[PDB]
């Protein structure tokens, strides 16, 4: 089997920038060569064929080079959609195998977060747990602490948080942190306070709401 | 327009097998070869196989001999692939893709089937809302407690788009998932419209509209 290697994963790059994403071959393709592009929904587009051809309706700030082992898609100015995986695929023998793709991190200009808290319903509570939501918007860069504050007692070991994938417009990150306690350790406390740091904040900025 | 329409979701149990179905349109489905591709989650592609429609002729990966079989149905237009014998390394997302003749390349792609391999029970998600207890106003749905992925969540049947984020599941150590679904509104055009979540949980047939109010 020809191994198709894309020895760089994860790529950073400006808004504007030329960007080259390549791949290796074990043994020579004859220039039978495809990139693919993948959004972070999972879809997948056709890019380029054959080392170098646009597929019909794919913007010409794509092209394709090489030939023999090595291949390279070249960007020729970033855009904000330009963010996703690309894969390199050779079908030059049986099994057709594909490069281990290279992920792209938009670089943009710092927007801190704006900052939301949403306490748990009751609909949640009469079932024994308490969900405590806080939710981060449309900032860049992905660095962000966010740390639960229970009475002005830091919380440790009691949240879990998720992050969305780079936005195609306007290239942010959004995260939530959900804070879970049993309805009874809920119900012992008065204020919920979560508190976030980022580089577009010249302080912290800390959202809260009391129970009761 | 060409489209490559994939099945549901499906969860099923470690030695069962599993098929899926890759419905085509926009082109007669007979001209052209269809491949599989696999996608292990974090991972690459891999090509499982190809069958030429036309006369049912097969190619597979040497590595899927054992586990794959591609079949069509000239009449629906839509081609099948069987995996058998499934253990967790068969949890993935399945594409179908169209073969073209320029100098070949995948280029049409299913939006791919999602297979989770378990001993678990399916289980639907609860939905609660999130409301606050400014420029812009914040709300949600928390999706609490489902198995398998994936739910999809919508708002106010598809007509709300922007400001909405739907973050990715996160496994909690119940071995269950939860996610939160949240949009925010300039305050201005918060009370203009009502706020409903739709979550839609496939493999345990749930379907919930919740709906957030908005505080008086």
């Amino acid at each position: 089997d020809i191994q198709m290697t894309q020895t760089t994963s994860s790529l950073s790059a400006s808004l504007g920038d030329r960007v080259t994403i390549t791949c290796s071959a074990s043994q020579g393709i004859n220039n039978y060569l495809n990139w693919y592009q993948q959004k972070p929904d999972g879809t997948v587009k056709l890019l380029i064929y054959y080392t170098s051809s646009l597929h019909s309706g794919v913007p010409s700030r794509f092209s394709g080079s090489g030939s023999g082992t090595d291949y390279s898609l070249t960007i020729s100015n970033l855009e904000p959609e330009d963010i996703a995986t690309y894969y390199c695929q050779q079908y030059s023998n049986l099994p057709y195998t594909f490069g281990g793709g290279t992920k792209l991190e938009i670089k943009r200009t710092v927007a801190a977060p704006s900052v939301f808290i949403f306490p748990p319903s009751d609909e949640q509570l009469k079932s024994g747990t308490a969900s405590v939501v806080c939710l981060l918007n449309n900032f860049y860069p992905r660095e962000a602490k966010v740390q639960w504050k229970v009475d002005n007692a830091l919380q440790s070991g009691n949240s879990q948080e998720s992050v969305t994938e780079q936005d195609s417009k306007d290239s942010t990150y959004s995260l939530s942190s959900t804070l879970t306690l049993s309805k009874a350790d809920y119900e012992k406390h008065k204020v919920y306070a979560c508190e976030v740091t980022h580089q577009g904040l010249s302080s912290p900025v800390t959202k809260s709401f009391n129970r009761g | 327009e060409v489209q490559l329409q994939q099945s549901g979701p499906d969860l099923v149990k470690p030695g069962a097998s599993v098929k899926i179905s890759c419905k085509t349109s926009g082109y007669t489905f007979t001209e052209y070869i269809m491949h599989w591709v696999k996608q292990s989650h974090g991972k690459s592609l891999e090509w499982i196989g190809g069958i030429i429609p036309n006369n049912g002729g097969t190619s597979y990966n040497q590595k899927f001999k054992d586990k794959a079989t591609m079949t069509v149905d000239k009449s629906s237009s839509t081609g099948y692939m069987e995996l058998r014998s499934l253990t967790s390394e068969d949890s993935a997302v399945y594409y179908c893709t169209r073969r073209e003749v320029y100098y070949y390349a995948l280029d049409y792609w299913g939006q791919g089937t999602l297979v989770t391999v378990s001993s678990a029970s399916t289980k639907g998600p609860s939905v609660f809302p999130l409301a606050p207890c400014e420029s812009t106003a914040a709300l949600g749905c928390l999706v609490k407690d489902y198995f398998p992925e994936p739910v999809t969540v919508s708002w106010n049947s598809g007509a709300l788009t922007s400001g909405v984020h739907t973050f990715p599941a996160v496994l909690q150590s119940s071995g269950l998932y939860s996610l939160s679904s949240v949009v925010t509104v300039p305050s201005s055009n918060f009370g203009t419209q009502t706020y409903t979540c739709n979550v839609d949980h496939k493999p345990s047939n749930t379907k919930v509209d919740k709906t957030v109010e908005r505080k008086c």
